[PDB]
RNA sequence: AUUUAGUUGGGCACUCUAGCGAGACUGCCGGUGACAAACCGGAGGAAGGUGGGGAUGACGUCAAAUCAUCAUGCCCCUUAUGACCUGGGCUACACACGUGCUACAAUGGGAAGUACAACGAGUCGCUAGACCGCGAGGUCAUGCAAAUCUCUUAAAGCUUCUCUCAGUUCGGAUUGCAGGCUGCAACUCGCCUGCAUGAAGCCGGAAUCGCUAGUAAUCGCGGAUCAGCACGCCGCGGUGAA
């Protein structure tokens, strides 16, 4: 915080299909003390993309999440006080980390009255570079670039 | 919420049944703040306290369910 | 056997004293004796706010413990019957010969 | 005008309604422990000079 | 027009629709059905000529109308013309026991 | 006969582990594993060790039980289960430690204080 | 071994209860460091580096607060500003603000089955059990001044079915009627139940608050004052993130 960097709490793997990221998602559903439910729309979900052209949960996850996870950032920074917005190297993990954000956040307006097909539907378009999440990144990295020229040497 | 019977105080039913037998006086002065209504007080003409002064009011047919207490109100707003 | 003997006080010592006094006092003339049992000690509670007009904020809460004893024993002689009857100290802790 | 409330309370009540708790050596009418008979103020203070068995600070 | 007075919906499961009509409930429908013999049916109703009839006279025997207001009306109506404090702030609206009011408009009128 | 023991404590529960050669399987309170547990699949964090010593089994398990929610003494048998493995080879505590899962989480429920609405909760507060 | 059961035999092994002890001290390893203090990593260990939490508040600032807990100089009332009783206030409502609770639903609404805590209260009080009324409850009776008996099988949880995106079966403010409890007495001015009616309200500007872990968020339990009346306050526990 001031003094230094801090510990990062690792998580466990997955208990079907053993994957870090799995747990890391299905963290980011839950509200409110309450897991088993979220477990329980990860799991529906998850049958739902592999019935219409099963190939896996998994696999297709990890397509649509390299078509989200960013490669920029704008990073506002006052080096000369002003409103300088430098393009930052992101990180490795905050990559994932706001993958997953975008994902489920943007995928709760989808707009399904059904319990889950909100989910499985955006990774489905998502890992074909149809949906805003893909155009999410894309704007980042159209912002990003848009500005590294008085942006770079810093 | 007394379903075992209404209540009237004695320092009035004594009171008002003492005119039973010929017309009755048109006051009958009291704290008229704890006593419900009766069919034996139609007629009458009780005033009511209201911690400041009497309230002169006669007494109605339909006028006998609630309590002595909701016609002088202590409020006094306006 | 038809006899035992609850403790209620504050301070242990006090207690585990009087409880080895029983114990001498029982195991001296017969035997059949039980040791001094624990017991959950039960425990109060309370909140006084620590100000005197204003500043509910300040709280200042207090307590209260009782340790307990229980001691049983079998096949009471008249003597140490008699020997119960008449010992009384200490005088800290309550005690109550009971069946 | 303490003192003629004080008076009250030590009488038999109008009605049963209407006998409350108030401290003895104070006279607080408000908040007095109904185990010891004393206001919020003078059980915390006497609870300081040693004088009520039991009562001591909670620390855990 | 439709079928118990007026108010009645097309395409509903039945007993919620039952409820619909002024002055009856929950438990009116559950009661009254009980009293045919029916169930949902089902979710788009399809009832048939006898049982309308059946529904038709089992609420025939009940105080509630399109006409439960006319009660109500003429009870607060000899409530407001005798004394009547609780008459008199039914000019103004207040309750059976009183809310202290420096809020309770914000149900009533739209005050602010 | 021949009957190996061992306890875990988790969030003030508290589980009393019986251990025995059989087929892998575990009673909970005479009743089955799937029974006491709810939907939860935490069921790999219960043979969790085994995953990594008698790999996976086969031994049965008696269990008693008692306090906490069903997580926390579901967390509370799986130390048990350690202790037992423990009393067979001392020669498995150092794969134990190395992988853990073998000294108390002491994290609990935090003593609260008085004038915060909860054991850290500030309540909002206006400026000005 | 046997019974409905740890009950009753049998036992004190475990669990737990609670006294006395034991244990964490940079104690040993490597390194950095002027060889010092200290710092980075390691073994062992239940915990490693003030292990986590609380109680504990220096000189003084602010003529901060309090003669209404109590005390007290001075000034004052004294057939009245002292005192007794009934009735009403402190609950008043065009309005402005601070703190909280319930919500705007599909991780939801309803219906049916299914398990798991912890802290404490109890003699004029906690009610067992059974009977009655759909309910708040009533009737007769049962133990308990206590690890025994009761408050009290905790609720979210877990398993099925129905409801389909609507001011909706969401929301239940407000109001009519009939009841229950304590109470000498519930209009002013109690808590609760049943029926009936069914308001605003579909995530809230400028602005602004809390929070670094068993925390935030969410769900229940208890008790202080107390015939009676809690969305407040004081404690406990369950689930469990970034
Ligand atoms: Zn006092």
């Amino acid at each position: 915080p001031r003094k230094g960097p801090v510990a990062k709490r690792d998580v466990l793997p997955d208990p079907i299909y053993n994957s870090k990221l799995v747990t890391r998602l299905i963290n980011r559903v839950m509200v409110d003390g309450k897991r088993g439910i979220a477990a329980n729309i990860i799991y529906n979900s998850f049958d739902i993309i592999k019935e219409s052209t099963g190939n896996d949960p998994l696999e297709v996850f990890e397509q649509a999440m390299k078509n989200v996870m960013p490669v920029l950032e704008v990073k506002a920074r006052r080096v000369g006080g002003s409103n300088y917005q430098v393009p930052v190297e992101v990180r490795p993990e905050r990559r994932t980390t706001l993958g997953l954000r975008w994902v489920v956040n943007y995928a709760r307006l989808r707009g399904e009255h059904t319990m889950e097909e909100r989910l499985a539907k955006e990774i489905m378009d998502a890992a074909n570079n149809t949906g805003a999440s893909v155009k999410k990144r894309e704007d980042t990295h159209k912002m990003a670039d848009a500005n590294r020229a008085f942006a770079h040497y810093r | 919420s007394l379903k075992k019977g209404p209540f009237v105080d004695d320092h009035l039913m004594k009171k008002v049944e003492a005119q039973q037998g010929a017309e009755k006086k048109k006051v009958i002065k009291t704290w008229s703040r704890r006593s419900t209504i009766f069919p034996s007080f139609v007629g009458f003409t009780i005033a009511v306290y209201d911690g400041r002064k009497h309230v002169p009011v006669y007494i109605q047919e339909d006028m006998v369910g609630h309590k002595l207490g909701e016609f002088a109100p202590t409020r006094t707003y306006r | 056997q038809k006899i035992r003997i609850r403790l209620k006080a504050y301070e242990h010592r006090i207690l585990d004293q009087s409880a080895d006094k029983i114990v001498e006092t029982a195991k001296r003339t017969g035997a059949d004796v039980s040791g001094p049992i624990p017991l959950p000690t039960e425990r109060s509670l309370y909140t006084v706010i620590r100000a005197t007009h204003k500043y509910k904020d300040s709280r200042e809460q207090f307590e209260m413990r009782t340790h307990k004893r229980l001691i049983d024993i079998v096949n009471p002689t008249p003597k140490t019957v008699d020997a119960l009857m008449k010992l009384d100290l200490p005088s800290g802790v309550n005690i109550e010969i009971k069946l | 005008a303490k003192k003629s409330m004080i008076a009250k309370n030590k009488r038999p009540a109008k009605h049963s309604t209407q006998a409350y708790t108030r401290c003895e050596r104070c006279g607080r009418p408000h908040s007095v422990y109904r185990k010891f008979h004393l206001c919020r103020i003078c059980f915390r203070e006497l609870a300081y000079k040693g004088q009520i068995p039991g009562v001591k600070k909670a620390s855990w | 027009a439709r079928i118990a007075g007026v108010d009645i919906p097309r395409d509903k499961r039945v007993v919620v629709s039952l409820t619909y009509i002024y002055g009856i409930g929950n438990t009116t429908a559950k009661k009254v059905l009980a009293n045919v013999g029916v169930s949902e049916d089902v979710r788009v109703r399809d009832l048939t000529n006898e049982q309308t009839d059946a529904i038709r006279a089992e609420i025939d025997k009940l105080k509630v109308e399109g006409d439960l207001r006319r009660e109500v009306n003429l009870n607060i109506k000899r409530l407001m013309e005798i004394g009547s404090y609780r008459g008199i702030r039914h000019r103004r609206g207040l309750p059976t026991r009183g809310q202290n009011t420096k809020n309770n408009a914000r149900t009533r009128k739209g005050p602010t | 006969q021949v009957q190996y023991s061992g306890t875990g404590r988790r969030k003030n529960a508290v589980a009393r582990v019986r251990l025995v050669p059989g087929t892998g399987k575990i009673t909970v309170n005479k009743k089955d594993v799937e029974e006491y547990i709810p939907h939860a699949d935490l069921r790999e964090v219960i043979n969790q060790p085994f995953g990594v010593t008698e790999t996976k089994g086969a031994y049965d398990v008696i269990v008693n039980v008692n306090g906490g929610g069903y997580a926390g003494q579901s967390g509370a048998i799986r130390h048990g289960i350690a202790r037992a493995l423990l009393q067979v080879d001392p020669d498995f505590r150092s794969a134990l430690k190395r992988a853990g899962l073998l000294t108390r989480d002491a994290r609990m429920v935090e003593r609260k204080k008085p004038g915060l609405k909860k054991a850290r909760k500030a309540s909002q507060f206006s400026k000005r």
